[PDB]
């Protein structure tokens, strides 16, 4: 099938990932 | 419209390798081959002519006009003087025109030992007028050629030598101006170095004087040369270009890297100079002209080398009677001159010097020496590369920039193939050897632009003078408009018309032919549609802005994406990252092309850049885990034609506001004029008609050749404006406010006395001898102040003046500065600081002192300025005092003429005016 997504993601941009 | 622009066409006549023939010819006439010369040759010569010789004299053979184009010492002389012979023998005169004075003197006595039928006119100098064949400067010409018609009074052909002194700024306008005042019955031989567009120099002498005009062309050089150049800090020479002429990157990479290093930071003693100029005489590659751009430089390397001796005792005891034998007629007080005495002892060494700073005899005396081969090492300035050719074997640069306006820059190829042109001497050597010496980083492609690079082209520095306006405002068969629109300057601008014209007749055939549209509402829906898509395109680059559209780049979100006009449909995303710009993968319909219409079509991932996105929806269809398979992306792709069934209406967009955050001001009203036109679109009669996509794409046809007939008339109404004319209505408007002329354009008794003002500002100096400024002044303080109109080149110091001296010159600027307010107040470009400082008073003291009677050791103490810069000054003014001579005749004002010429004898004596050797 299909969705309708009208809203976007995002990120921290402050994130340390390890 | 009244196109009255050129109308020539040139064809290409066939010849043995070794020269190129080409002939302008007015269009409507039929071309017609040279026919091969009737009786016996008008001069033989002690050689065998070269290909292109013979094609320049069988032209002259034909009396038709000839430019031509080779290297400086291929044999351009050669064709010359079988135009002198051709017209000799027919008792016809003839004029060898030349643009400097010395190569005047020089060319008179070439001619005069072989014709001896010849004459010489100069600005100093008038010998045997009668003659049939007479060498003058260009600039007596045309002052000729304005005051009567004696001048070309039986004159068969006249010879320009060395059309390139047109580039010149200060002499190139008088050289044109004279080219346009030749009758047409008159026939020309044109002498140059190659130039890359000497066609369009024919094809202006052909559209002027309404006759054919040949171009023989030849790369041909008697002598190949090496060229090597000198890596600042280096130990010896690369060879850059070999005798075939190929550029060795090779060795030119290499000789900068060691330039690249070889400097402070990167990383007493003689000189650079003084060690190439020693290699040079144990590598048996003298005689070397050694250039240098600043005669100071030229005296200090040339005495770095008094250290050595490049003579024999045979050669010394030769200079030292060849020179004492030319100064004999110098008076006792001016062999004693400091400059006699400081060369002599160069010259015993085989050294030499050349620069306008030198004196006149003793400049003349060692270009003697030189082709007497007495000078083994010279180092001359660049002006002994303008001048007659004097070959040597070797050709030394000492510096490759030079100081133009407020920045540095290196010398043009032009340039260097000038004075490089003098390395190779006909017979002598079997090659001539160029050295450069660098001393910053120089790229390779503008080296090879530089030492194998073809000439600069020689385009016209025409522009206006009071002198010619009012010279042909006296004449009442020529005006000032006529002489703009046939100049080269015009004629190089005018270049443009020709293939324009043409495709606008043709577009316009075209255009009434394709003018088969049902109906003109039509047009109404185009423009419709055509504004939408701008707008559809605006809207796009806000949509393609990333800061916008990546956080909805999630894998399956629908998007359209069309590049360079094709597109792909739409498609669905999988993930998207930076590139090198950012890049998403989408599959679409299809360096794959799109989908044709017809083709059921494949679905295929591809990385596309981000401002490739026409639209993005609100849709996010579920894509498969692992798209590798085939089945998958036809899966995706049926998904899709569900997704559209779905929405008929279409598949839906995101609200650039309301959903993407796009609050810039600009879109608010690009999607109102969307919607609005939009709503006139749907509106139209055409929209549902069936054949709307048949009409609308005639129209779309008739709409781009429409577009074509403006930009073609855009760039015609430009190429067929005249560019000078706003600048002479200006100076007209100066003449008639200072009463040299009438508002009908008829020239005043004062406009004749600035006629005969050429050499210096005739409209200042008019304007001080009719408010009486020289009435009150003797002739010695006259002639001093006229000083300051003769010394252009001036760079130095001002001198502390007397008051009898300041007197007049204030006098003088006062009317200068009202010359200047009345140029503005007609909107002229000048600066009033820049217009009087540019009259140099710096010799009022000298030249006063010379005219009560001062010896030359005497006023030379006065200055620092070179001796020989004064003498050339002099001679300026004794030729501009005998044109203020004329100036006051002109209204039979006896008092000044008597002035003026009792400054010319307290002028004219000694070494100053001493007779020429050559003469
Ligand atoms: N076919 C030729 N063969 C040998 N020498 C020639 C030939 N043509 C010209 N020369 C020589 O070259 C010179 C011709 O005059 P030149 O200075 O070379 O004219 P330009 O440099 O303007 O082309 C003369 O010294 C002449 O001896
Ligand atoms: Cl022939």
């Amino acid at each position: 099938g299909w969705f309708i997504d009208k809203t976007p993601s995002v990120k921290k941009d402050s994130f340390f990932l390890d | 419209l009244a196109d009255l622009m050129p109308r020539v066409k040139v064809q290409s006549v066939e010849t043995v390798e070794g020269c190129t023939h080409e002939v302008a010819l007015p269009a409507e006439e039929d071309y017609l081959p040279l026919k091969p010369r009737v009786g016996k040759a008008a001069k033989e010569y002690p050689f065998i002519l070269d290909a292109f010789q013979r094609e320049a004299i069988q032209c002259v053979d034909n009396n038709q006009s000839v430019l031509v184009s080779a290297h400086t010492s291929a044999g351009k002389t050669v064709c010359a003087e079988y135009a002198i012979a051709l017209a000799l023998r027919e008792k016809q005169r003839v004029i060898f025109t030349s643009p400097i004075k010395a190569l005047s003197n020089q060319k008179y006595r070439e001619m005069y030992e072989e014709f001896q039928d010849v004459g010489l006119m100069t600005g100093d100098v008038t010998i045997n007028p009668t003659a049939s064949c007479l060498v003058m400067t260009t600039e007596i010409l045309r002052s000729m050629l304005y005051r009567g018609s004696e001048v070309m009074r039986e004159v068969a052909w006249v010879i320009f030598d060395e059309i390139h002194y047109m580039r010149d700024s200060e002499r190139g306008v008088v050289w044109e101006e004279t080219i346009i005042l030749l009758p047409d019955n008159v026939h020309y031989v044109f002498l140059s170095a190659t130039i890359p567009n000497a066609r369009q120099f024919a094809e202006w002498i052909c559209h002027l004087h309404k006759q054919p005009c040949h171009v023989i062309y030849t790369d041909y050089r008697p002598t190949p040369l090496q060229h090597y150049i000198f890596p600042a800090g280096g130990d010896g020479l690369h060879l850059v270009v070999d005798e075939n002429g190929d550029f060795r990157e090779d060795n030119f990479n290499t000789a900068m890297q060691v330039l690249r290093d070889a400097g402070d930071l990167a990383k007493k003693g003689p000189s650079n100079v003084f060690k190439i100029v020693k290699m040079i005489m144990e590598r048996n590659f003298q005689p070397v002209i050694i250039f240098s751009f600043s005669k100071k430089d030229c005296e200090a390397y040339a005495l770095q080398m008094t250290k050595l001796d490049f003579n024999t005792d045979e050669e010394k005891k030769m200079v030292e009677e060849v020179f004492s034998n030319a100064i004999d007629c110098l008076s006792d007080e001016d062999k004693k001159l400091p400059q006699v005495e400081h060369v002599l002892p160069l010259l015993k060494r085989g050294i030499g010097i050349h620069h306008g700073g030198l004196l006149p005899i003793l400049k003349e005396t060692i270009e003697i020496l030189f082709s007497e081969g007495l000078i083994k090492a010279l180092f001359a300035t660049e002006t002994f590369a303008m001048g007659i050719n004097m070959p040597a074997r070797t050709v030394l640069f000492t510096n490759a920039r030079k100081f133009d306006g407020k920045d540095f820059r290196w010398i043009s190829s032009g340039e260097y193939i000038q004075m490089s042109g003098r390395a190779g001497r006909r017979g002598m050597d079997d090659r001539g050897i160029v050295i450069l010496m660098v001393d910053e980083k120089m790229s390779p492609t503008i080296g090879k632009q530089l030492l194998k690079g073809s000439a600069d082209p020689l385009n016209s520095a025409f522009h206006l003078t009071y002198n010619m306006v009012l010279n042909l405002l006296r004449v009442e068969e020529i005006n000032p408009e006529y002489m703009l629109e046939k100049s080269f300057y015009q004629f190089q601008h005018y270049r443009a018309i020709p293939g324009v014209v043409e495709k606008v007749k043709n577009s316009e055939e075209q255009y009434n032919k394709i003018v088969i549209p049902n109906e003109e509402s039509v047009v109404i829906y185009y423009k419709i549609r055509q504004q939408l898509a701008k707008l559809g395109k605006e809207i796009e680059e806000y949509i393609h802005k990333p800061k916008y559209c990546l956080p909805f780049l999630q894998p399956g979100r629908l998007v359209k994406v069309k590049n360079e006009g094709d597109d792909f449909g739409w498609g669905v995303v999988v993930n998207f990252s930076k590139k090198s710009l950012y890049v998403v993968e989408v599959l679409l319909r299809c360096a794959a092309k799109p989908a044709k219409p017809d083709e059921k079509g494949e679905m295929q991932v591809v990385p596309v850049l981000v401002h490739l996105l026409s639209a993005i929806s609100s849709v996010r269809l579920y894509i498969p885990k692992d798209l590798r398979p085939v089945d998958n992306r036809q899966s995706v792709l049926k998904s899709i034609q569900e997704v559209q069934k779905r929405f008929p209406d279409g598949i839906p967009l995101l609200d650039p506001i309301d959903d993407m955050g796009i609050q810039d001001q600009g879109l608010k009203k690009v999607i109102q004029k969307v919607e609005a036109f939009e709503h006139r679109m749907y509106s139209h009669p055409l929209h549902n008609d069936p054949n709307l996509e048949t009409v609308y794409t005639l129209c779309e046809k008739k709409a781009q050749i429409a577009i074509d007939i403006k930009s073609a008339k855009r760039e015609l109404k430009k190429a067929r404006t005249v560019l000078q004319m706003d600048e002479l209505k200006c100076r007209k408007r100066v003449l008639r406010r200072l009463g040299f002329a009438t508002s009908s354009d008829v020239i005043e008794m004062k406009g004749r006395v600035a006629c005969e003002i050429s050499s210096a500002d005739e409209l200042l100096l008019t304007e001080m001898m009719f408010n009486g400024l020289f009435n009150d002044l003797s002739a010695e303080q006259a002639t001093a102040l006229l000083s300051c109109f003769v010394f252009q080149e001036n760079s130095s110091e001002m001198p502390k003046l007397t008051e009898q001296l300041a007197g007049p010159l204030r006098q003088m600027q006062e009317c200068a500065k009202r010359i200047a307010k009345v140029s503005a107040e007609a909107k002229l470009e000048i600066d009033e600081e820049t217009y009087l400082s540019s009259f140099k008073p710096h010799l009022m003291d000298v030249v006063y002192t010379w005219a009560t009677g001062a010896t030359f050791a005497h006023i030379c103490k006065m200055t620092d300025v070179f001796e020989g810069s004064i003498i050339r000054c002099m001679r300026r003014l004794e030729e501009l005092l005998r044109q203020m001579c004329q100036a006051a005749k002109a209204i039979g004002n006896t008092e000044l003429e008597n002035k003026f010429a009792e400054g010319i004898t307290k002028i004219k004596r000694d070494i100053v005016f001493a007779a020429s050797l050559y003469l």
